[PDB]
DNA sequence: ATCGGATGTATATATCTGACACGTGCCTGGAGACTAGGGAGTAATCCCCTTGGCGGTTAAAACGCGGGGGACAGCGCGTACGTGCGTTTAAGCGGTGCTAGAGCTGTCTACGACCAATTGAGCGGCCTCGGCACCGGGATTCTCGA
DNA sequence: TCGAGAATCCCGGTGCCGAGGCCGCTCAATTGGTCGTAGACAGCTCTAGCACCGCTTAAACGCACGTACGCGCTGTCCCCCGCGTTTTAACCGCCAAGGGGATTACTCCCTAGTCTCCAGGCACGTGTCAGATATATACATCCGAT
């Protein structure tokens, strides 16, 4: 028969043979189940979709049509859950979320 | 002569502002120099160890990424 | 002539808005090689390694200054003093 | 020389969500590193989770539990929904 | 008469244990007692064949007893001369039995029926030990706190001369009592309590105890009871155990009590256990029973009221197999199938709904909260309770209600207030003075308290309720004797009118399961110890039949299957096989 | 009168009494304590417990058990970087 | 007049007592009730060991003690000797779990 | 032939066979060199000896001849680099290093 | 069943350093946890080191680099010295 | 207070220019097909440990009080920091010169895995006694109004 | 304004209970054969890293004025503490039960491993457009005088 990719059967976009290969030749355990690469690929794809959605939102909010690292880092820091997941992560060429202490403002 | 004095007064001032700081004492510059020096020594020591193991004599970016990851502060971008 | 405390806020906006590096390049690279000179002599650096080091240094110092600023404000002040660095750094957990 | 990457897959997902938006190269590297980092986090947690139970296989249950343990809040909810959906659709075929 | 006085200096040479380390196997006494043991009956060797393979010392013990292989005692068949009173014959018989055990260098559990005056037997026997055997003291006594005062009130009643005191009070007053009298050696008998005994171990070890009495012996069942552990350090000559009835639920219990009495015969559990359940096939179970009778016959003394003194309309019981009310149906389903409630440990939860659903969270509708007919409207046990309660009231019989959970007692408080009855409650949290006042007011000869509530666990104390005549009990207990003494509370010596127990029972609920288990245990006890010596009428008639069926079923079953206790899961109940997201508007 | 509706007081977080807060404070080394540290402390303690217990229960779920055994709690604390020596 | 210690001494005696002892400082049953009541949310019908609850209490008390030490440093840093909630918020925000 | 333990040949006191087995059935890698368990056992034994010596010194200072977790924490928290190694570690039934801030002492 | 432990070996080391001393049970449990934890840290770091360099074996050099990465300051050099001693002695059997 | 002024900032427009999205060919890794074997599923067993309730001792917690010392607001002052202008020095960019340092192919060969056997090291269960906890009493000491 | 009083360290005797020593039994570490293949080693190429000159341009240095703020003083008052009294609820001891945690045995499905085959993905060009940058304009804000 013709070869029909495991990704397509899953319906995902991220590879499954590649995830399978890494989980196997990565010394995580002796034997890798059949369904595990499918699950992991789906989860990685979902997280990527979230990050890119928020980042594209921010990029549009600056009249630009390309996510640059500043947009990634800004979108990540604005959200709370992504900000907690990547808490100890410094995104290179990101920057600081704009913030002024109210006490500092003139009166 | 005095490499850590290469961290000028205004550069520390820029970093302070990007942190959100308005007025600055005159004694902050010396302590900032000290803190930066300690951080650099830790990271550089671990990076040099990593490159020792691989028998090389250059510290590639990926070694520094590993060292930072080990310190407890990842760095997306350069690595991978 | 701007009243004192005016230019500072505009500096803060200028820098909290941008993304570039703030420390010069060569002074930091010299510092890196000089510090590394102890652990092993006759050692080379690939440039991307120094860029990584500068990014990490920038981020560490920026977060440190935010916590210093919070400590200063907590003591009913707007000036930052060395006691603030020391308090913030001890609380954070490296003393 | 072959440096494998999740470039084309990330770009497929991006075209899926924001159809007329690009992505830079530094942004691309950051996203790829992010995918690798979260991959090793999940895989390592699943490995430890199997070893704890004196088990010698990485099933899908271990992946699900690692997802529930690392991801915070409703990221966990939506991610487990996605994984379950994909594995079901897979086994059906 | 004929004894040295309480010269504390004289006593200190006898009370205090001079050789703080001196303790040996006592081969001679072991051999003497074990020889007499084998003399009266021969199976007792079955202990030694095992424990000798266990003990290198029992090698030579068995040897010594095996190479070899005042005829009448002082039949003290009179009221004791020194005790200032009179003794009814079986009292003297027990006294003679105690003396006879004393002579054979052993002792036995006294386990007579309650109200038979056991402590009088004990005081008489100790007085015998003093006046006749020229041994003043010391002795130790452990009792429930409630009866701490009774022991002394009768010590200073029959044999006034002897000295006794109580370690009653908190740390400072107990401590000064210790230092002044206890270590001053100014007594003959002590009276502590379970908690005290566990709390005054360090001084009370320092005495060459002659006996260690224990009122309510059955408290020593779990051989890892820290009370038991402590009592295994008090060096003594012999011991004594007093309990209304031993062998509460399990058979291992009696081995535990025997360990306390004679740890140099019953020293191992495996032999007892296997010898007992040593017939998987069931032709020799009668022989096993006769063996156990011929084993325990010497040690144990047991008496019955129903044969020592009549004048006691025996009691009678009915097990009203009540149905289930509607919300009880729904709540039973909800519990079985299914908001913090922690539904686990459900067999208690079932006992909650099966008595009254209001015990849960908001089963009664509201707020507002109102007392009205909706109480009894939908609680089957409470329905039949109201019906029978009215029938008793028109006859006018004071009623005692027992329960396991005091929350049901509070529900009954509300319901009693609803129905214009004066009730009286003595629960576990009641203060002592409140307790005595409440029981006195109920026991006033002119009392209007129709109902006297109390929990069944708290009912076993020294409280006396001979005044009433019906002792209705909501739910049967896990231990049939546990509530049997509660029922006895109203059937003690002094009650004339017939006692009319009404242990309430539900159908198809766990209540039948629990009742079956209780009946199994009660049958076990009876076998082992007996041979040693809407409309109320229609429900009554229906229930007086299935109870006959159950007692007939358990009337003759094999000992083996009697203790098997099939783990019949109650989880049937007619059939059952269980047990996007937020996005920021603008990122400018 | 009509009394069957008995409620519970000091719900469950008030069980961390004021003096216990003070004792923990003293071991911490403080001398004077304001009046609003008690509520703030109960809040922070409750948050910490929520996180740890959530991870412990996840571990218990996965092994198909129903008893949160000690080693699960050790694993959960470790996963948060609060390694605990002494329980396995 | 009765002997009455001046404000401050008894607190220092207590600090010495509790920095030299090593027992636990929160009562057992209240903490166990708190743990089970919290855990009712995530999975109904759970049962705990005992070592699990003791481990939880050890970790909890250690965490709170460290927090109070940092709180005290913050309070002293503001020219005070009294700890107030603002100190705790500052301490936790610096630590990194705001 | 007579069986001679691998520990004895190394001269150590920790087991090299057990460390070998744990290194193997641990999914750290798929081959474990012959000389790795030896070197690892030596390191573990050195650290054990160090911490135990400090703990015993503390115990004798407290006029005791056993070691209790309080002495272990005194040893660990009094030393400097050992304190860094066990930085995030909580030692159950340990206690706290005695310390009162100087400002709070009476005048 | 059969719980492995380091209790006996810890006792042998203790009798070496402070011959006239003992150790309670809790302290022994703590020491056992400490040993497993340090073994886990060293072995995990050596595993990562091998993976980073495409190696397939955990040799002595991996352990030495891992112990030089974990332990701080003086501990690192002393432990490295003593491990090297033991390896030379064993290999010169 | 308001206003006009000066300064800095947000906005629209034209230009580039360097990176991104695209297209191709090749190859290696994933998918199809098949076999063997062992890990995990699923029954079934045992008994260890958990679950709720109750009772008594005793210390801790809750409460109210009296009073002082510290948290906070207000004032003054003087000092060190900011702002702005003028100077100068160093970063950055570019270009010279070289070579060692780090990444690909092909061949051993020693060493780590697998397998059989078999013995001894280690684990569990059972003792006994000494180190620690408990207690009582006495001298020392620090605190606090005279 | 030092003597009274309350907390503390030390010593001493005693009790008790947990650590350490012994003893059997089993399985997993050692011996000892074999043998594959990782990795060590020696070819290969290629390219990025190392002490000197020249030049532009801006950021760093230095300095003077003033000012507002950090610091110190004072007062005030009110919150928090030390303490004595009373309630309450841990804590330990206890009773009951059954769940479910850990163990065993057997079968089979699923997974590793081999062969075979081909197509998804990766590196190498490549064209064009999204964004940076400069300019000029409009407008928003700050600030001192009236
Ligand atoms: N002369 C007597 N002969 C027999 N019994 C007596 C005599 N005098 C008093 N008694 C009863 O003997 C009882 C002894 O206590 P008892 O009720 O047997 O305690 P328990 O309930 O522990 O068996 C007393 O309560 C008393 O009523
Ligand atoms: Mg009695």
């Amino acid at each position: 028969a013709k070869a029909k990719t495991r990704s397509s059967r899953a319906g995902l976009q991220f590879p499954v043979g590649r995830v399978h290969r890494l989980l196997r030749k990565g010394n995580y355990a002796e034997r890798v189940g059949a369904g595990a690469p499918v699950y992991l690929a789906a989860v990685l794809e979902y997280l990527t979709a979230e990050i890119l959605e928020l980042a594209g939102n921010a990029a549009r909010d600056n009249k630009k049509t390309r996510i640059i690292p500043r947009h990634l880092q800004l979108a990540v820091r604005n959200d709370e859950e992504l900000n907690k997941l990547l808490g100890r992560v410094t995104i290179a060429q990101g920057g600081v979320l704009p913030n002024i202490q109210s006490v500092l403002l003139p009166k | 002569r005095d490499n850590i004095q290469g961290i000028t007064k205004p550069a520390i001032r820029r970093l302070a502002r990007r942190g959100g700081v308005k007025r600055i004492s005159g004694l902050i510059y010396e302590e900032t120099r000290g803190v930066l020096k300690v951080f650099l020594e830790n990271v550089i020591r671990d990076a040099v160890t990593y490159t020792e193991h691989a028998k090389r004599k250059t510290v590639t970016a990926m070694d520094v990424v590993y060292a930072l990851k080990r310190q407890g502060r990842t760095l997306y971008g350069f690595g991978g | 002539r701007y009243r004192p405390g005016t230019v500072a806020l505009r500096e803060i906006r200028r820098y909290q808005k941008s993304t570039e590096l703030l420390i010069r390049k060569l002074p930091f690279q010299r510092l890196v090689r000089e510090i590394a000179q102890d652990f092993k002599t006759d050692l080379r650096f690939q440039s991307s390694a120094v860029m990584a080091l500068q990014e990490a240094s920038e981020a560490y110092l920026v977060a440190l200054f935010e916590d210093t600023n919070l400590c200063a404000i907590h003591a009913k002040r707007v000036t930052i003093m060395p006691k603030d660095i020391q308090l913030a750094r001890r609380i954070r957990g490296e003393r | 020389t072959r440096k494998e990457s999740y470039a084309i897959y990330v770009y497929k997902v991006l075209k899926q969500v924001h159809p007329d938006t690009g992505i830079s190269s530094k942004a691309m590297s950051i996203m790829n590193s992010f995918v690798n980092d979260v991959f090793e986090r999940i895989a390592g947690e699943a490995s430890r989770l199997a070893h704890y139970n004196k088990r010698s296989t990485i099933t899908s249950r271990e992946i699900q539990t690692a997802v529930r343990l690392l991801l915070p809040g409703e990221l966990a909810k939506h991610a487990v929904s996605e994984g379950t959906k994909a594995v079901t659709k897979y086994t059906s075929a | 008469v004929g004894l040295p006085p309480h010269d504390p200096e004289s006593n200190k040479k006898r009370y205090l244990l001079k050789d703080a380390n001196g303790k040996k196997f006592d081969l001679e006494g072991t051999t003497k007692r074990f020889e007499h043991l084998l003399s009266l009956s021969g199976l007792f060797k079955h202990f030694i064949e095992s424990k000798a393979a266990k003990d290198p010392k029992f090698r030579q013990v068995l040897d010594v007893l095996e190479e070899n292989k005042e005829s009448i005692e002082f039949q003290f068949r009179e009221s004791p001369a020194y005790v200032n009173g009179q003794l009814r014959p079986y009292q003297i018989q027990g006294v003679n039995w105690l003396v006879s055990l004393h002579k054979n260098k052993i002792a036995g559990i006294l386990a007579d029926e309650m109200g038979l005056g056991k402590t009088l037997q004990t005081i008489s026997f100790l007085g015998y030990l003093r006046y006749i055997e020229k041994i003043p003291g010391p002795f130790l006594v452990i009792a429930p706190k409630s009866t701490l005062n009774n022991w002394l009130r009768e010590i200073n009643r029959w044999t006034p001369d002897v000295n006794a005191f109580i370690l009653q009070g908190d740390k400072e007053e107990r401590a000064e009592l210790i230092q002044k009298k206890l270590l001053g050696c100014d007594f003959d008998v002590v009276i502590a309590s379970y908690e005290i005994i566990i709390r005054e171990k360090s001084p009370l070890k320092k005495i060459n105890w002659e006996y260690i009495i224990i009122d309510e012996a059955h408290r020593i069942k779990n051989e890892e009871s820290m009370l038991s552990q402590v009592l295994r350090e008090f060096t003594s000559r012999n011991r004594l155990l007093i309990t209304g009835t031993p062998l509460q639920n399990n058979l291992h219990e009696l081995w535990a009590l025997l360990n306390f009495l004679l740890p140099d015969i019953f020293s191992d559990a495996q032999d007892f256990d296997d010898w007992f359940s040593s017939e998987s096939t069931e032709e020799d179970q009668d022989k096993i029973v006769k063996q156990l009778h011929t084993v325990l016959q010497p040690f144990l003394l047991r008496r019955i009221k129903s044969d020592v003194e009549t004048s006691l309309l025996p009691k009678k019981e009915l097990n009203l197999y009540v149905g289930m009310s509607s919300m009880q149906k729904k709540w039973y389903k909800k519990i079985l199938e299914k908001s913090k409630t922690r539904l686990l440990n459900i067999m208690m939860q079932l006992r909650k709904c099966c008595n009254h659903p209001y015990l849960f969270d908001g089963a009664e509708p509201g707020p507002p909260y109102t007392t009205d007919e909706h109480l009894v409207y939908n609680a089957a046990k409470l329905q039949v309770l109201d019906k029978l309660l009215k029938k008793l009231k028109e006859e006018g019989s004071r009623v005692l209600i027992f329960s396991q959970m005091s929350r049901l007692l509070d529900i009954l408080e509300d319901y009693c207030y609803f129905r214009n009855y004066e009730y009286c409650r003595i629960d576990g949290s009641t203060a002592h003075e409140d307790r005595i006042q409440a029981i006195d007011d109920y026991n006033a000869p002119d009392s209007k308290k129709f109902v006297f509530l109390l929990t069944t666990r708290a009912g076993g104390l020294g409280i006396n309720l001979t005044s009433a005549d019906v002792v209705v009990l909501y739910d049967s207990d896990w231990n049939p004797q546990a509530d049997l003494q509660a029922m006895d509370r109203a059937h003690r010596i002094g009650q004339k009118k017939q006692v009319k127990v009404f242990r309430l029972v539900t159908d198809n609920s766990v209540e039948e399961k629990i009742l079956e288990r209780a009946t199994q245990k009660l049958r076990l006890d009876q076998l082992v110890i007996q041979q040693n010596r809407i409309d109320l009428d229609e429900l009554l008639l229906k229930s007086e039949n299935k109870t006959k069926s159950l007692n007939a079923k358990y009337e003759t079953l094999g000992l083996d299957d009697l203790q098997k206790f099939n783990q019949d899961s109650a989880y049937e109940w007619n059939g059952q096989d269980f047990k996007k997201r937020e996005r920021k508007e603008n990122y400018s």
